[PDB]
């Protein structure tokens, strides 16, 4: 059978997994000390493509979570669930990162990819047949892109023939906060693009901006913010665990998602997000649905696609829904916009059903979007870079810790040969 | 780069060679050194008996 | 007065030895049970 | 400024030195192995081929 | 006889050594081809480069 | 873990060892006897005070600090003092010839038969601790042991211990006000000893703290106590991070690297905005917007410099207490969009946010304020160029008329040091417009 | 069985064993009149005494000692003090004429009409033994009865006893103290002469003892019977593994395998690491790692001499108390791995470790420490030839200026045993350097 191994990796990371964890198991009923309280069917079938078997009707988590900072990790073992992971799993070292790629991706790494690569083929021996893999990290996160970067690339001659699923949040543009990190965001990325297979892009400002738009709470957690992006990420697991016609497999959406092997990075897209007088005001029909599903307020992953256009677009539903008006919103957006999708391809759109409705809403949707709207995204970055390596601002860490400034001239050099590749294939 | 052959490094010879050099000299100043002051407890000596 | 609801407690995973702890214990502790159990409450 | 550095010996930094001095031939072998890494990988790609 | 010699004492330097030349059992064989095509050393069987904080040449206590 | 420890040399470097010691236990709550009440904490020195205290089992929660100082005078009054039993006695090392404000004579006469007993107190302190990210040092520039003594202490733990993080922290001298005419000169020779093997100096300067007392506190008449509460607060504050946790935790590893951007310059600026009177507090209202102003207005700063005749390079706010992203990152994107704030062009972003949702705690018998939120401005800015600079002309006159030497030389130094300070300093003011220079 | 028997030379060898076994009797609860209470411990003298006392039928503990001296004043008070009537009046052998410091006055004139009777003490006490592993030779180097009479005795006891072990114990002469100048005559003497006789020889110098006291101990007024005290309990923790057991039991034919390297040169360095003052320990905790650093801290020797300056052989470390191997070996992994300590590159491992569960018991009135963890740390090492090299020229100025001649010349002795004696310590000298040349 077909089953997922998840990589829990980067601070931010810590904060993700535990909130996208826990909406599983409250998802599935389990209670938080683990024993199943049995109560769907469905559910108790389809739970073993992510959890395995403990000693009386426990469900054990199949993630590994990896740090150096041990606080983090007690706050996440002191988290709700963390009796269902375990302290196998919990895998780390006994130094500070200093928010350093090349330490993490060089100095630490190094004692600590032994113990990694032991404990998942552990876990990959533990399981019969797997997909591939998903990883939760960050592209602007000190540890997450030192690791991640490492992990990935291990991991591809280790297993060339599965799914290597990433998470990675784009810090905010406005402010990093972290004053190296385009430097870390400029060396992550050409591993990572050279290494992924899949890419979600999700940036916090965008989330913000959601808060003020439907949230209408001023004050979220955090959490909040991971309890939305989590539910993001059940959705789209709910079609390989949950029945219903549709085609669930991530090859099956990938070889429907990538026309060329350089198209990686994709945006999220999420259904009905509501306001306080609205869940008593809403009349939940899919026409409402599609609209709210394609608003330009109802994006939360990096900018607009008004300013591009669009390439590959693929919206999953989930709850009771019919062939019919999903066909008809699909004509009714085809007519509505014609233009702003490309002439390269016509009918872009890849439809899938779940009739498995949530618990807490029956109308729900998840949208999973490439259009040309990443070029805003790297051009950012590109004059950071360049103005920051015009003078090799806060570099003599890099060559302390051993790198050279060749390396930044390919990293650089390669993001610049996909600005292009974005511009030539779209304009 | 231990698994490619032919990696050694003489870092450390150089290294080693540096201590060396310095560990020689320190004996030379030190016998200097221990030499002056003898010298100039008989020049204040001197001084005493003038 | 002195409250403990947003202090940190004892690391489980940093160290790891009985100087920490009173009375006999065998083995190590793992366990979600902490004195700062109540501020989900 | 005056030239100053041609051998003396007294070296107030020299483990860094040695260091950074060791990280270029351990780079340079890696640009070497990547060109013939660049031919077998295709060789056998088109290969498999026919 | 030959003996054994090594270098003076350090204070940085590991007390044992791997030397994967001998010690990689994926590529063994291959390794063990380049040993003589080079002609680095092989001799006795026995040979670390660190015994205990203590360095040599690279002829095994020969 | 997660420890660091604290060194306290020269007399007035010790009353300020005291303050934040006796700051340190009320938040902890230690009582002058040195135990709990019967309420469970104790144990083999694993809890909230294991990152500065070592509370053994015998229940004696022992500070990670070491007084050093050479006049028996003050420290045996501290061992007279509230909280001398819980002070280890020859921890609060002390001696019996003073340096007389001359460096080398704290340098060269007296510290090489006492900085060999005081490793032997940092080794025995190192073993013991576990983590130990770095160290805490106090000083002062102008120091009559300050400065002579902990040179070559700083030099000996230096080499020694190269690897892990030191943290400097010395009073600046007064920019018009001179206790000591000899001040400038182990100033300056202090600065070009430290500046190859310091790590991170931050400064504070007392006229500018007085100011601010008659400014917000509304106290024409402080005393030192006061004066060593806010730079304790100070203090306190950039360890809450060890202390408590928050939204993020951050550590000195990442404020080093993300504040000084090249080597030699390691020199920024601190500030706490919510400076406030209690009574002013208690009719007004605090949040991020008019504190991020605060901290941000120039006479807020205890440094004598002009902002707006340098431009910034890194800010670093720590905000302790009750606060969301939502506003602090809106309000410092108003503070971005201000055209007055003058980042230098090489950095687009310069800010480095710590949160902690521990609210900051008044003290008995204080005078601040019941503070809920709260934040610690570490910046650094070439608006400081002008300290050194004068501090040449400063020094360049009584060079060349070449005061006091007889003294100096008379002990045993020569003009070539000196000497080389200058060229040095030279080199460190020419750095500050080349860099300054875009 | 395990039982050896302890002798005293010297009028300071006396006074020493008094407190040693005034020491030896608290351990084992025994009163001053020679018998236990109501409670089953005596018997046929097979218990804890049988190693130590011959509690017989008569069921008085008789300590296995000899105490000879030559003048009648120490022992006459003795034979007044608390415990005499436990000691046999004539083990307590005593003299009428003094050696006047004179070594071959103690080793002819009146040496020969004794000796015959201790060696009828000798066998009358070799005829009760049963295991009998070896002697206690205490003893003096600048001997005022213990240099020349030790020196005839230890000879006549190798000729017809040499199948078993002698272990030597005497005060190091003070390298910069002299109480005597005649004393180096007799000292060299004394050395020469057992170098190829003596076992196991062990030093001492009081300077250091001293200097102990008012560092650790804090009592910059100490007595003689502290000194007595802390050698008393160095003898009693290397005899705690004859009197208990412990996770492993070693034997004086362990300890003189293993730490002589080579023949001649039997000198190790004992050392005790627990010494502190009790309100020191009081708030204070002690571990294996602390003690451990402080056992090889240099200062903490009693023997002048820098082991930065040599290099080391053997060490044997003895922890008397409560211990668990996990600690130990850990911590001598890091002592192992540290680069201060120079061993010899000859020796891979020179550990030889002694466990003992039972905890080392205070003395009544006594000043010690308040002891769990006990280390008694026996190491051999090169740097000590300075101290003959400190020796041998004052010997070379004043014998060749031939002083006190007259009086050695006087009584019947001549110069060429002077003259062999030196070349016999420059043989001393040229072995150490050697041994040290890798
Ligand atoms: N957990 C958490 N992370 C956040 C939050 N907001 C932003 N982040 C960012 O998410 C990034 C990814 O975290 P990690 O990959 O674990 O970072 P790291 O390697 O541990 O090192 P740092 O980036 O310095 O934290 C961090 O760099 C943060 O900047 C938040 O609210 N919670
Ligand atoms: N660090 C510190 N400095 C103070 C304090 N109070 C006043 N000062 C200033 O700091 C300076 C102290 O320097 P020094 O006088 O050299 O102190 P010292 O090196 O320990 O030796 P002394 O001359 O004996 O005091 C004084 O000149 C004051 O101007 C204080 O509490 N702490
Ligand atoms: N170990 C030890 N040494 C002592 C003691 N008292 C003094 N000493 C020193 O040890 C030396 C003992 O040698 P001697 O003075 O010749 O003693 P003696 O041979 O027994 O007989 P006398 O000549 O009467 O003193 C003295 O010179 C003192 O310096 C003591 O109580 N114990």
């Amino acid at each position: 059978m077909r089953e997922i191994v998840h990589l829990q990796a980067g601070q931010c990371g810590n904060q993700i997994g535990a909130k996208f964890w826990e909406v599983i198991s409250d998802e599935h009923g389990i209670d938080p000390t683990g024993t199943y309280h049995g109560d769907s069917d469905l559910q108790l079938e389809r739970i073993n493509v992510y959890y395995n078997e403990a000693t009386g009707g426990k469900y054990v988590p199949r993630a590994v979570l990896v740090d150096l900072e041990p606080g983090t990790m007690d706050s996440v073992r002191s988290g709700p669930f963390g009796q269902i992971f375990r302290p196998d799993n919990f895998v780390f070292g006994q130094s500070g990162a200093g928010n350093n790629w090349a330490k993490g991706h060089y100095t630490e790494g190094a004692e600590l990819v032994d113990s990694v690569l032991d404990v998942v083929r552990k876990e990959a021996e533990s399981c019969d047949c797997l997909q591939g893999f998903q990883l939760t990290h960050s592209l602007g996160g000190g540890t997450g892109s030192g690791m991640g970067t490492l992990l990935i690339s291990k991991i591809r001659e280790e297993y060339p023939d599965r799914i290597m699923n990433t998470f990675s949040v784009v810090p905010s543009p406005k402010v990093s906060d972290t004053v190296v990190e385009p430097y870390n965001a400029t060396l992550s990325v050409h591993q990572l693009v050279e290494n992924t297979d899949e890419t979600y892009c999700i940036d916090n400002e965008a989330l913000y901006d959601i808060c003020f738009r439907t949230l209408k709470l001023t004050t979220p957690t955090y959490g909040d913010l991971n309890h939305l992006v989590s539910a993001t990420m059940s959705g789209v697991t709910t079609c390989l665990r949950f029945p219903g016609q549709l085609n669930a497999d991530l090859r099956k959406l990938a070889v429907n998602m990538v026309p060329f092997p350089r198209l990686h990075f994709f945006m999220p897209g999420f259904a009905p997000l509501t306001s306080r007088g609205s869940q008593q005001y809403r009349a939940l029909t899919v026409p409402e649905l599609t609209q709210q599903m394609f608003d330009a307020k109802n994006m939360m992953a990096a900018c607009d696609p008004r300013h591009g256009r669009y390439l590959t677009v693929a919206a999953v539903f989930r709850g009771r829904m019919s062939m019919k008006e999903v066909d008809e919103q699909m004509l009714n957006v085809q007519n509505k916009n014609s233009s702003y999708f490309v002439e390269w391809i016509p009918n872009n759109v890849k439809t899938a059903v779940c009739d498995i409705p949530p618990r807490g809403l029956k109308m729900s949707a998840t949208f999973i979007g490439n259009s040309t709207a990443i070029q805003e995204l790297f051009k950012r970055i590109s004059e950071q870079f360049t103005a920051m390596f015009r003078r090799k601002a806060f570099l003599h860490w890099y060559t302390g810790e051993g790198m050279d400034e060749m390396e930044f001239t390919e990293a650089e050099s390669n993001m610049n040969d996909l600005v292009s590749e974005y511009q030539q294939y779209q304009d | 780069y231990q698994r490619h052959v032919g990696t050694q490094l003489p870092e450390a010879t150089r290294l080693a060679q540096g201590t060396d050099l310095l560990t020689r000299h320190n004996l030379h100043m030190e016998k200097n050194l221990k030499e002056l002051r003898t010298t100039h407890d008989n020049l204040a000596w001197g001084l005493n008996c003038k | 007065e002195y409250s403990i609801v947003h202090r940190k407690c004892r690391s489980q995973f940093t160290d790891l030895n009985g100087s920490k702890r009173l009375g006999i214990n065998t083995w190590h502790d793992e366990s979600g049970i902490y004195a700062n159990s109540e501020a989900k409450q | 400024k005056p030239p100053a550095w041609y051998a003396r010996l007294p070296l107030p930094m020299h483990r860094d030195a040695r260091a950074q001095q060791t990280a270029e031939v351990v780079h340079a072998h890696a640009r070497g192995a990547r060109l013939t890494a660049a031919r077998l990988g295709r060789a056998q790609h088109q290969i498999n081929g026919q | 006889i030959h003996l054994p010699r090594f270098s003076l004492k350090q204070g940085m330097i590991p007390t044992r050594y791997v030397m994967p030349w001998k010690e990689n059992m994926k590529f063994r064989n291959v390794n063990l081809q380049q040993a003589e095509a080079c002609g680095i050393y092989a001799g006795p069987l026995e040979d670390s480069l660190f015994w205990g904080y203590s360095e040599r040449l690279c002829h095994g206590e020969d | 873990m997660r420890e660091c420890i604290s060194i306290h040399v020269g007399q007035a470097g010790v009353q300020i060892g005291n303050a934040c010691w006796e700051l340190y236990c009320l938040e902890h709550g230690i009582q002058p006897d040195g135990q709990m009440p019967s309420d469970k904490t104790i144990g083999g020195g694993d809890d909230s005070f294991n990152t500065f205290f070592s509370e053994t089992g015998a229940g004696k929660h022992v500070p990670r600090a070491v007084f050093v100082d050479l006049e028996p005078t003050v420290v045996d009054e501290v061992r007279t003092g509230t909280y001398r039993q819980l002070f280890h006695p020859e921890q609060l090392i002390t001696g019996k010839e003073d340096a007389a404000n001359n460096y080398a004579r704290g340098h060269y006469t007296i510290g090489k038969e006492i900085v060999d007993l005081v490793l032997d107190r940092i080794r025995k302190l190192a073993d013991l601790c576990t983590g130990l990210q770095g160290f805490l040092i106090f000083h002062s520039f102008g120091g009559g042991t300050g400065s002579g003594f902990a040179s070559l202490l700083m030099e000996r733990l230096s080499v020694d211990y190269g690897k892990k993080s030191k943290l400097e922290f010395a009073i600046y001298p007064a920019p018009q006000v001179s206790t000591a005419v000899v001040e400038p000169y182990n100033s300056i020779l202090t600065t070009h000893t430290t500046l190859e093997h310091s790590d991170c100096a931050f400064m504070v300067d007392n006229e500018a703290i007085y100011d601010i007392c008659r400014r917000n506190l509304d106290i024409e008449r402080p005393t030192y106590t006061n004066l060593n509460r806010l730079i304790g607060q100070i203090v306190s504050s950039i360890t809450a991070s060890l202390r408590f946790d928050g939204a993020l935790n951050v550590d000195l590893t990442e404020f080093q690297t993300n504040l000084v951007p090249y080597p030699r310059i390691h020199f920024p600026l601190a500030t706490y905005a919510p400076v406030i009177s209690a009574e002013k507090a208690y009719h007004e209202q605090l949040s991020v917007a008019e504190i991020t102003n605060a901290c941000f207005e120039p006479a807020n700063q205890m440094v004598k410099c002009d902002p707006r005749h340098g431009k910034y390079m890194a800010c670093c706010m720590l905000y302790r207490g009750d606060v969301v992203p939502k506003d602090v990152n809106a309000a410092i994107a108003t503070i971005k969009t201000k055209r007055t704030i003058q980042f230098v062009d090489w950095c687009p972003t310069g800010f480095k946010v710590g949160i902690n949702y521990q609210p900051p705690t008044v003290v008995p018998g204080g005078d601040l304020a019941k503070v809920q939120r709260a934040v610690c401005m570490l910046s650094n800015t070439t608006a400081i160029a002008e300290a050194w600079a004068r501090l040449d002309h400063k020094f360049d006159l009584m060079y060349a008329k070449r005061a006091f030497v007889h003294w100096y030389v008379g002990e045993g130094m020569e003009e070539g040091e000196f000497s080389e300070a200058r060229e040095d300093l030279a080199a460190l003011e020419k750095d500050y417009e080349e860099v300054g220079v875009d």
